[PDB]
């Protein structure tokens, strides 16, 4: 006997317990007035007059069930169903020198974002009338390290403007991704911590003047609003959050991460260790590669996205098998059968790490390495439609998504790689010039052979299904029209078309003349 | 790290931060309550001569042979979890007094506070109760 809690353990450096009325609790009241395990009152010894004792606030340990009340922390499959809900969060600190000790406050807040914000030391401080929350004198941890956090004592900013900065930020950064937020966090405790200042907690509601669930919270007049038409909100109100640690870790948080991603270096800025949280959770879900069962809401233009893409697939390798007549062509990266053009006297090739248990006997199970596989697969063309991989082939049909080009399907990762999301999200690896270094790059072009058919649209490049004339022929000036439209969203979104140096337009007008 | 003074023990720690984050720390108890969760301890017990003023709001501890006496600012939910108070500015009503339960409901003193207000006539409780009405 007996048990107590690092939670709301009083800091003040006050010698004497408090008056069994202005005490908080019988653990608190003086030695003076307890006795038989009872507090009594004695008229003799005085309450405080005033009194300034620090509060901590540290190991808020949150587990509970209540009906109308929504779980704070979320399933390890739950943050995967939501992802872009992710942001990385550590949180930096001080510990209060002089009129209290004991406890620590935020100092710098960190996020996957680039963005840091720093606040003055501020903490919840118990006077006779009420809790009071304000700022106090904090020291800089003790380690050579922690030395970098001594200037951002003085620097900013008060917490009531810092809230508000954090939902905007957050605000703006999550408004089209998600309905909701959830923190990746190293170190489950201390940013829970943090949290207790922007956060508030509650049942779930809606959006006010609009649809959808609300994330944000507004004291200056009450109101629930989301990302979306909430600005002068400074709170969270229903933030998720998950501890990446929690799931079994070895070492420490950077040892982890730099294994898997040397993109990321090491600043002890709070920011860096809130990306790395991230940068390490997607691998762990991510890099184990295209899990098929989980579904993600689309918004938006992915659609069209998706159908380009099956477009723009379907007649680039059909005519570059028109234009050099390939015995075989081998198609990498196809988990089903699939064609992508249907007919073709050509002898059609299937490989991929992992074939799908139907259309299992048709497919040759390889990963793909040039250093292995350069040699073996000389005759014929090689199509990788999406499969992402070191160095190509000199004969190659490929398309490759860029990392570097932002939408708002995909999101950062491992390392320099982004994770695109339509449905089933693929972690994919970094857009690099080394890989494409024997194919050339495809300029734009439409083939059609048919017969023919507001104003007219000539275009030099396309083979039309009549060149004799303009020839702008209604059934294909149109349809040329429209591929161009639907071509120019899928580089929009940022795949990348490449073929081999050999390829020329010319080679198509052959199969036009008969 | 600790270095410093304890105020509380395990037992209430769910409960308070819960309603510390809570934008209703009020309903945001009630509801717990009802989740099948143990309602606020170890708040101040008096050891009193059980003879007293009634009064719920004492300056020093009245009881009833019937009421218990309670220190009260540990009654006191918004003092308890050290969040702002109903009270528009800023201040508080159970600290600097005491405050009596009967003692089958002084199982939960925290929501007894919060869920009757004392009448300005008789400054007793009401309804446990008033010789109003
Ligand atoms: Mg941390
Ligand atoms: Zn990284
Ligand atoms: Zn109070
Ligand atoms: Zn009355």
């Amino acid at each position: 006997a007996e048990n107590v809690t690092g939670l709301f353990k009083d800091c003040s450096k006050i010698i004497t317990g408090l008056h069994p009325t202005q005490a908080p609790t019988h653990l608190s009241v003086d030695i003076k007035f307890k006795t038989e395990g009872l507090c009594v009152d004695i008229p003799g010894i005085p309450k405080d007059m005033t009194y300034r004792r620090l509060i901590s606030m540290m190991g808020f340990k949150m587990n509970y069930q209540v009906n109308g009340y929504p779980n704070m922390f979320i399933t390890r499959e739950e943050a995967i169903r939501h992802v872009r809900a992710w942001i990385g969060f550590d949180v930096e600190g001080c510990h209060a020198t002089r009129d209290a000790v004991g406890t620590n406050l935020p100092l710098q807040l960190g996020f996957s974002t680039g963005v840091n914000l720093v606040a003055v030391p501020t903490g919840y401080v118990d006077t006779e009338n009420n809790t009071e929350f304000t700022r106090v004198n904090a020291k800089p941890p003790p380690g050579d390290q922690f030395k970098h956090l001594i200037p951002l004592m003085y620097k900013g900013l008060p917490w009531n403007v810092v809230r508000i900065k954090i939902v905007q930020m957050l605000s703006d950064t999550l408004k089209g991704l998600s309905d909701r937020v959830v923190f990746v966090l190293w170190a489950h405790g201390f940013e829970l911590t943090s949290m207790k200042y922007f956060v508030k907690i509650g049942p779930e509601r809606t959006c006010c003047l609009c649809d959808k669930r609300a994330t944000c919270f507004s004291t200056s007049s009450d109101t629930y609003a989301c990302w979306n038409h909430s600005v002068g909100f400074d709170y969270v109100y229903n933030p998720f959050m998950i501890d990446v640690q929690q799931w079994g870790f070895t070492g420490n948080l950077q040892s982890n991460h730099d294994q898997h991603c040397q993109v990321h270096g090491n600043a002890h800025v709070a920011s860096c260790d809130a990306i790395m949280t991230r940068c390490l959770a997607v691998h762990e879900c991510f890099v184990k590669r295209v899990d098929w069962s989980v579904e993600y809401p689309i918004i938006g233009d992915e659609l069209r996205v998706n159908s380009a893409c099956r477009k723009v697939q379907h007649m680039v390798v059909k005519s570059a098998l028109l234009a050099d007549k390939f015995p075989v062509l081998h198609d990498i990266g196809n988990p089903k059968a699939i064609k992508c053009v249907p007919q073709a006297e050509v002898e059609w090739k299937f490989y991929d790490a992992q074939p799908c248990s139907d259309k299992a006997y048709k497919i040759e199970e390889l990963f793909y390495s040039y250093a292995t596989h350069h040699d073996k697969f000389t005759d014929g063309v090689c199509l990788f439609w999406n499969c992402n991989v070191d160095r190509y082939p000199a004969n190659a049909i490929v398309c490759r998504f860029d990392t570097r080009v932002l939408s708002n399907l995909n999101l950062p990762g491992c390392d320099g790689g982004s994770l695109y999301v339509n449905k089933h999200a693929f972690h994919t690896p970094a857009f690099d010039k080394s890989a494409f270094t024997n194919l050339k790059q495809l300029p734009f072009f439409y083939y059609s052979d048919s017969p023919c058919e507001y104003v007219p649209l000539k275009s030099a490049t396309c083979i039309t299904r009549c060149n004799l004339g303009g020839a702008v022929c209604r059934h294909h000036a149109n349809e040329y029209r429209q591929y161009l439209d639907a071509y120019n969203m899928m580089i929009s979104a940022g795949f990348s078309l490449w073929i081999y140096k050999q390829f020329d337009t010319y080679n198509l007008w052959n199969t036009f003349t008969r | 790290g600790s270095a410093g003074n304890a105020t509380e023990v395990p037992a209430n720690s769910t409960v308070l931060s819960f309603c510390a984050f809570a934008v209703d720390p009020a309903k945001a108890y009630k509801d717990y309550l009802a989740s099948g969760g143990q309602p606020i301890t170890n708040c101040v017990k008096m050891l009193c001569t059980h003879t007293g003023t009634g009064q719920a709001i004492t300056v020093t501890p009245e009881a009833n042979m019937d009421q218990e006496s309670f220190g009260g600012a540990s009654c006191c939910l918004y003092c308890r979890c050290h969040i702002d108070h109903p009270n528009p500015k800023g201040f508080c009503d159970l600290k600097g007094k005491y405050v009596q339960i009967p003692t089958t409901c002084a199982n939960d003193p925290v929501g007894f506070t919060l869920r009757n207000t004392v009448c300005t006539v008789c400054g007793m409780w009401k309804g446990y109760g008033c010789s109003c009405d």
